[PDB]
C-alpha cells in the first residue's frame, strides 16, 4: 500500500 | 526480482483552484491501482482485477493516505513558490516516487524515495535510508528541516517492512499473472528500399516482462552499420512489443540473423528469413 | 525548470490484416512537463471516443501515456496521430505504417 | 518543578482570507516568545530581553515551524468542516498546546498534547505518550489516521528529548529572572459598611511566581462566611497581584486574621488589622 | 460549538493614589470564541494608544488578555472598561474602583 | 522550541 505518511518540505 | 512503487505527481491549476493529483501502483510492470482526484469517483481504486477481492477496510485506508499526501502536496507547492520566489499565476509540478525490491532470495533488497520540482531532482533519500539530500541549492532548507523533524526514520519504516510484507501478499493475489512468464512471438520482415539495398527488420510482439533483447548478427559477427532500435512499446493487452531493423545488400540477407532473449524462452532465439 | 520533446510511436495492437478488429495505439513517452493533446484521426477526421492510460512517469521523471481506440484497417482507409506539447513549435502529427 | 508549554490558536475568518494563527510559548509563569501572523513582521520574535542574546539560526529555524504549522492548521481546519458537515461562511477555532514539565530532580517528570476544536476537547495524547484517543465520535478518524502515520511517535520524541533539553537551556538564559523568587507586599484595608459592620481586605501585591494562597480565619480558626475572593491577575509588569476580603461586625476586628503563603516567603504571613 | 462568557476586572498596576504616574488594567478572561472588543474610557472618552497581551488560553481552553495604558488618577476623573462579545446581549461596562 | 511538526487531523 502507499506509504502512511509523506514528506513537509 | 520484484518491486512495489508508486508514482504521485500533482500539478497546480491557478485558475482552477485545487491542484490536480495522481498516484499510480505498480508489482514489477504491472500497473495495480490508482488514485485521481479528477475523476468521478475521488478514491482509490484497482485497476487490475485480481485486487477486486479485497475488503473496504483497504479501499477506505488508502483513499486516506491518498487524500492526505494530496493535501500535504497542495502545501509543498505553496512552499516551494516560496522558495524559488515564483507566482501564483504559472503551473508547477512536483513529483514523488518509492519503491522496495525484492531479490531472489524473495527477501528486502534495495529501497528508495525522491522528489522532483517542475522536471528536476530536488531532494533525495540516500541509500543508507536515514538521511536526505538536497540537490538543489533551494532544496538545503526542506533538507534541514526533514533531518530535524527526523522524517527519514519512518520512511526508512515503511520501505523496509510494510512495503515489503504487502509487496508479497500482492505476488500472490495475482500469482496467475505476476509470477507467470510470456514469451515473444517472433518473426522477420523484409522490405525492399533501393536495388541494391533492403530492410530486415526483426519483430517480437505480446511478450511479459518488458525487460528484452534484440541484437542483428552477420555470419556469427555483431552489427548494427544501420541497425535502428525503437523503445519498447505497451501492448495495450498487458504486453509488450519491440522490433530492431537493419539494412543489408540485396541477395546478402541469408548472411544476417536476429537474436532475441526473454527471461520467457527457454534459451535464446535465433531468426534468419 | 526543465521541459522535455514527446516522442511519439503510432502501431497496432496485432499485426494489420485487413477486414479484422485490431486496435490503433498513439503511445507517447519521455515528455514534461504533462499538459498533452493527442489525437487520433482517420483520413484527416477526429476520431472519437478514444481511451487512454493513467498518467505516470519513469525515473528520470519524463512521464507517457498510451492512447488508444478500436480499429478495422483498410487499403484506403488512412491514419495518423496528432500530438501538441508546449516544447512543439507546432502540432506534430505521425501516421500509421502498418509496417512498423 | 518548571515548565516550557506553547499555546497555538488558529480562526478562521470567512472572507478575509487565510486563517488568523497564533503562537505564544512560556516557561513557568512568564512568556518568553510568539509568533502572529496578523502582525507588521510575521515571524517568532521574542517576549522577554534575556532571548534577544539568540543567534538567526534560532529565529528562522522557529519562524519555519510555526509557519509550517499556521498552514497544517489551515487544511486541517477545512478537514473538520469536513467531518462536521459546517459552511465556510461561519468562524472557527483550532487550539493546541503542549508541555513537558521537570521535577525537582530537574528531570523529565510528564508531558501532554491535546487539540480542541470550537472550545471542545478534541483530540488527546495519552500519559504513556504512545497512543492518541478521540475524545468525540468525529475525532474517531482523526484518530487512527494518526496512529497509522505514527505521529505519537516523534510527539514523544520532541516532549521528551528536545523539549526537556531546551528547557534547561532557557533556564541558564534567563536564571536571573526565571530563578528568582519574588515574594509579596502585603497589607490589610478596612472598608466601613454601616455603623455596625466593616470590610477586611487582605492585598498582595507584585509577587512572582503565580501560586499563591490567602486564607482569613477567626480565632485562629478556618473561615469562609463571607470570604469574596478574586481570580489571581496580572499587575503587567512580570509580576501578579491577588486580594481576598471578608465582612466583619465593626468591633470584632482583631478576631480576624489574614494568613499569606507564597515560595517566596522564608515562612508563612500572617496580617491583621 | 461552545460559548464562554468573559469576566472582566478592571484595576490598577500600584495602589491608587491622586497625582501618582499609574497603569490602568483590564483583564478579560474565561471567554470563548476569541473575537473580543475592549475598551478602556476616561469620563466616557475613549481612551486611545492602548496597548495589550498576546492571545493566550488556559486549561479548559478559555482565552484571556490583558489591555492596559499609562495613566494619572484623580478625584474627579473617572475610568472604565467597555466589554463587547457575542455572547454578550449588550457591551458591559464596569467602572474602576480603586478599592478593588 | 516549538514542535517541528504538527498533526494531520
Amino acid at each position: 500500500v502507499m506509504a502512511p505518511r509523506t514528506v513537509l518540505l | 526480482s520484484h518491486s512495489l512503487k508508486y508514482f504521485h505527481t500533482s500539478v497546480s491549476r491557478p485558475g482552477r483552484g485545487e491542484p490536480r493529483f495522481i498516484s499510480v501502483g505498480y508489482v514489477d510492470d504491472t500497473q495495480f491501482v490508482r488514485f485521481d482526484n479528477d475523476a468521478a469517483s475521488p478514491r482509490m481504486v484497482p485497476r487490475a482485477p485480481w485486487m477486486e477481492q479485497e475488503g473496504s477496510e483497504y479501499w477506505d485506508r488508502e483513499t486516506r493516505s491518498a487524500r492526505d499526501t494530496a493535501q500535504i502536496f497542495r502545501v509543498n507547492l505553496r512552499t516551494l513558490r516560496g522558495y524559488y520566489n515564483q507566482s501564483e499565476a504559472g503551473s508547477h509540478t512536483l513529483q514523488w516516487m518509492h519503491g522496495c525490491e525484492l531479490g531472489p532470495d524473495r527477501r528486502f533488497l534495495r529501497g528508495y524515495e525522491q522528489f522532483a520540482y517542475d522536471g528536476k531532482d530536488y531532494l533525495t533519500l540516500n541509500e543508507d535510508l536515514r538521511s536526505w539530500t538536497a540537490v538543489d541549492t533551494a532544496a538545503q532548507i526542506s533538507e534541514q528541516k526533514s533531518n530535524d523533524a527526523s522524517e527519514a526514520e519512518h520512511q526508512r519504516a515503511y520501505l523496509e517492512d510494510t512495503c515489503v510484507e504487502w509487496l508479497h501478499k500482492y505476488l500472490e493475489k495475482g500469482k496467475e499473472t505476476l509470477l507467470h512468464l510470456e514469451p515473444p512471438k517472433t518473426h522477420v520482415t523484409h522490405h525492399p528500399i533501393s536495388d541494391h539495398e533492403a530492410t530486415l527488420r526483426c519483430w517480437a510482439l505480446g511478450f511479459y516482462p518488458a525487460e528484452i533483447t534484440l541484437t542483428w548478427q552477420q555470419d556469427g559477427e555483431g552489427h548494427t552499420q544501420d541497425t535502428e532500435l525503437v523503445e519498447t512499446r505497451p501492448a495495450g493487452d498487458g504486453t509488450f512489443q519491440k522490433w530492431a531493423a537493419v539494412v543489408v545488400p540485396s541477395g546478402e540477407e541469408q548472411r544476417y540473423t536476429c537474436h532475441v532473449q526473454h527471461e520467457g524462452l527457454p534459451e535464446p532465439v535465433t531468426l534468419r528469413w | 525548470m526543465i521541459q522535455r520533446t514527446p516522442k511519439i510511436q503510432v502501431y497496432s495492437r496485432h499485426p494489420a490484416e485487413n477486414g479484422k478488429s485490431n486496435f490503433l495505439n498513439c503511445y507517447v513517452s519521455g515528455f514534461h512537463p504533462s499538459d498533452i493533446e493527442v489525437d487520433l484521426l482517420k483520413n484527416g477526421e477526429r476520431i472519437e471516443k478514444v481511451e487512454h492510460s493513467d498518467l505516470s512517469f519513469s525515473k528520470d521523471w519524463s512521464f507517457y501515456l498510451l492512447y488508444y481506440t478500436e480499429f478495422t484497417p483498410t487499403e484506403k482507409d488512412e491514419y495518423a496521430c496528432r500530438v501538441n506539447h508546449v516544447t512543439l513549435s507546432q502540432p506534430k502529427i505521425v501516421k500509421w505504417d502498418r509496417d512498423m
